């Protein structure tokens, strides 16, 4: 009876980095930041990129997508009402294949955030993602999506 | 590809759209999204047929595949398109690789795949079982693509190793590994699965004290 | 029994800062030479970089 209303398969979130954010008619996925760091922190100042994927879960729509800002100040490049019945994705997350020689609305909408506070890989940070229906915190993450190690200095023995 | 992509909808909207709903999104309570799985997720789990999964329970179990090569790089194409993430190796010509991941070393991917794998799938990649109903399986039917797509994506219950944690160098000692252990003649005798102290146990009950006891009555006198 | 000690829910806690470590005192006090030089002055050692901006 692994098999019951509550069975450990069914129950999975997807195996990426981005988080998910089910609150609201439009559901986000794989909702992360493109913020390749050098140091210990990305200082502010930088433009970092955030990545997510908005899906229409009604027919009955919510394709405004208004604000979406937070703390950092988040601003919509090419921003379009796509979501109906169907996917904005905002972004291209590392290894994202165009599809298509050409583009609809040059860029897809993507969402650039100018830091004005540190971050590091491993913190949580708070965007209120806001569409006309309602307004959601989502805690989206720092992911390094395709970025290989980079190499670390050989040490010294002492 | 263009066709490559409209092969995999179509593919998707008739196998998954039931528990990975249409738009990649998941199904609340009976699949996870699929935006940011990328091609090497849907390759590995596809290609070992867990995906047209018919049942949710402890672990998706391993089956024949339910599409060919074609179909699995037409809906892997299709995921890494929608949502954008790993995708599987492939070599010069354009296949999915399978010897091009064999890696040089192997004693480092046995190192590795000790402190990694063996804690839990065996110590030769013979499987292993998990809290409740779920296992690791054994790795003798993956073939080098599967191993190091499985390394890529955390199929379930498995940790998901990016190429930052192991490096694709890495991986590869780890599937040749994984390949030479699997594909390895047991030295001394049939290795009775690959647990020593359990089946070495039954044997020596079943075939050895057996005949032990057999010829005793042979030798002795009922009474 | 069970363990004096457990399950503390409240007190969220915070971020750790960065980690800023001290030398190592007079224990492991092996430290790598910073270069040698004659340094007939107060001390500036074989070790000096500039940057020429415009
Ligand atoms: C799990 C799988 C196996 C685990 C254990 C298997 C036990 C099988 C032993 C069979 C031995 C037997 O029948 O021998 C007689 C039989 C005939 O020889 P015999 O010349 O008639 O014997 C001299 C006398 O007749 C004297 O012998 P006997 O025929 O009068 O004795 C018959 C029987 C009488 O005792 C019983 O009736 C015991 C019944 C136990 C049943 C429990 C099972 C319940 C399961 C339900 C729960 C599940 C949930 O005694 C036993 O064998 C005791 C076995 C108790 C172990 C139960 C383990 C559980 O032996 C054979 O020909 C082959 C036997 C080979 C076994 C070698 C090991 C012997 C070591 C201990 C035996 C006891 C000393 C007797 C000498
Ligand atoms: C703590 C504890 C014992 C918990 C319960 C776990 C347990 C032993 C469950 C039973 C295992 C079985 C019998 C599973 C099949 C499903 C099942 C329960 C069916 C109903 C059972 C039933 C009443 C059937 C009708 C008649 C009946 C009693 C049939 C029993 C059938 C069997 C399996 C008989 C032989 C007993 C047997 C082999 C048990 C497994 C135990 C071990 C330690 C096997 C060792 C062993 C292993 C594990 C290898 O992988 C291996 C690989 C290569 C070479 C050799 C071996 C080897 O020897
Ligand atoms: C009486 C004295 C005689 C003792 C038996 C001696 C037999 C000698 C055999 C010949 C020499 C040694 C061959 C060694 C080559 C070799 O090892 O043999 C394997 C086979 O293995 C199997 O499947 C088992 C096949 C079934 C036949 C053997 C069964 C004998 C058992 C019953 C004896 C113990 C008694 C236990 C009693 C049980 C009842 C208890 C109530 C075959 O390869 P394969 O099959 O592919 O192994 C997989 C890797 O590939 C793959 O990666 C790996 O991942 C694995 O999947 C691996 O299996
Ligand atoms: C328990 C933690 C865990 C560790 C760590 C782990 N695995 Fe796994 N592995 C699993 C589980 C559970 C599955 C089954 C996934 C599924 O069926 O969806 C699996 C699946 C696999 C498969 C697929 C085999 C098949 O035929 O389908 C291979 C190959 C594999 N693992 C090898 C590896 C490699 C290579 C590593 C690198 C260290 C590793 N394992 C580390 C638990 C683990
Ligand atoms: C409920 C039946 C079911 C169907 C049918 C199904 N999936 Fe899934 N899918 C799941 C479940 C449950 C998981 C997560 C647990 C697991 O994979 O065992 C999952 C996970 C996945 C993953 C891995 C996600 C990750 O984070 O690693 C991929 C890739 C995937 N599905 C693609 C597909 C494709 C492609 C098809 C159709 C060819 C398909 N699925 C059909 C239920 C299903
Ligand atoms: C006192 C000892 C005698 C028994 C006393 C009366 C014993 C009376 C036993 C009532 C049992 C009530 C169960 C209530 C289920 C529950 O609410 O939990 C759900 C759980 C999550 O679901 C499961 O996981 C599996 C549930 C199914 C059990 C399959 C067992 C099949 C047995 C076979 C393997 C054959 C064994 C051979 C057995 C051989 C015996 C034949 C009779
Ligand atoms: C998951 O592991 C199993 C799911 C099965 C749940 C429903 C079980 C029905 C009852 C079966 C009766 C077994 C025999 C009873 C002996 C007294």
């Amino acid at each position: 009876c692994s098999a019951g209303q509550i069975s450990q398969t069914t129950t999975q979130e997807p195996a990426v980095n981005g988080v998910n954010a089910q609150a609201g008619q439009v559901s986000l996925r794989n909702v992360h930041l493109r913020a390749p760091q050098q140091t210990d922190y990305v200082e502010p100042g930088t433009t970092v990129e955030l990545l997510f994927v908005a899906a229409n879960d009604s027919t009955e729509s919510n394709k405004l997508k208004s604000i979406t800002s937070d703390v950092g100040e988040v601003t919509l490049t090419g921003d379009s009402t796509v979501p109906a019945d169907g996917v904005l994705i905002v972004g291209e997350p590392d290894g994202q294949i165009q599809a298509v020689e050409n583009a609809e609305a040059a860029d897809a909408v993507t969402a650039e955030v100018e830091l004005t506070k540190p971050i590091t890989n491993g913190l949580l940070y708070d965007f209120t993602f806001t569409f006309e229906d309602g307004e959601t915190t989502v805690a989206v993450p720092i992911s390094a999506g395709e970025q290989p190690r980079r190499p670390v200095p050989p040490a010294g023995p002492g | 590809q263009s066709a490559l992509l409209r092969t995999g909808k179509q593919l998707f909207e008739t196998s998954c759209v039931s528990c990975h709903g249409a738009n990649l999104q998941g199904v609340p309570d009976r699949g996870p999204s699929l935006i940011g799985t990328g091609e090497a997720a849907v390759y590995f789990q596809v290609s070992t047929g867990r995906m047209p999964a018919m049942r949710g329970e402890a672990q998706a179990p391993s089956k024949p595949p339910h599409f060919d090569e074609s179909q699995i790089d037409a809906l892997g194409a299709y995921v890494q398109a929608n949502g954008g993430g790993p995708t599987v190796p492939r070599d010069d010509h354009g296949a999915v690789a399978q010897e091009s991941l064999i890696g040089g070393d192997v004693a480092r991917g046995g190192d590795l795949f000790r402190l990694n794998c063996a804690s839990c799938h065996n110590f030769t990649g013979k499987g292993g079982a998990l809290s409740s109903g779920k296992y690791a399986p054994d790795l003798g039917d993956a073939n080098p693509a599967q191993i190091y797509t499985a390394m890529l994506t955390g199929p379930q219950n498995m940790p998901k190793f990016s190429d930052r944690q192991l490096t694709p160098d890495e991986k590869r000692d780890i599937v040749a590994y994984v390949r030479e252990s699997a594909e390895t003649p047991s030295y001394g005798g049939y290795g009775l699965g690959g647990f020593g102290p359990a089946p070495e146990g039954m044997a020596m009950w079943i075939i050895g004290m057996v005949a032990a006891i057999g010829v005793a009555m042979w030798i002795g006198s009922r009474a | 029994c069970s363990p004096p000690g457990e399950t503390a829910s409240s007190e969220p806690g915070t971020t750790p800062a960065i980690w800023t470590g001290s030398p190592s005192p007079a224990a492991p006090s092996g430290e790598d030479h910073g270069g040698g030089h004659g340094a007939g002055a107060a001390g500036a050692g074989e070790t000096l970089t500039a940057e020429l901006k415009t």
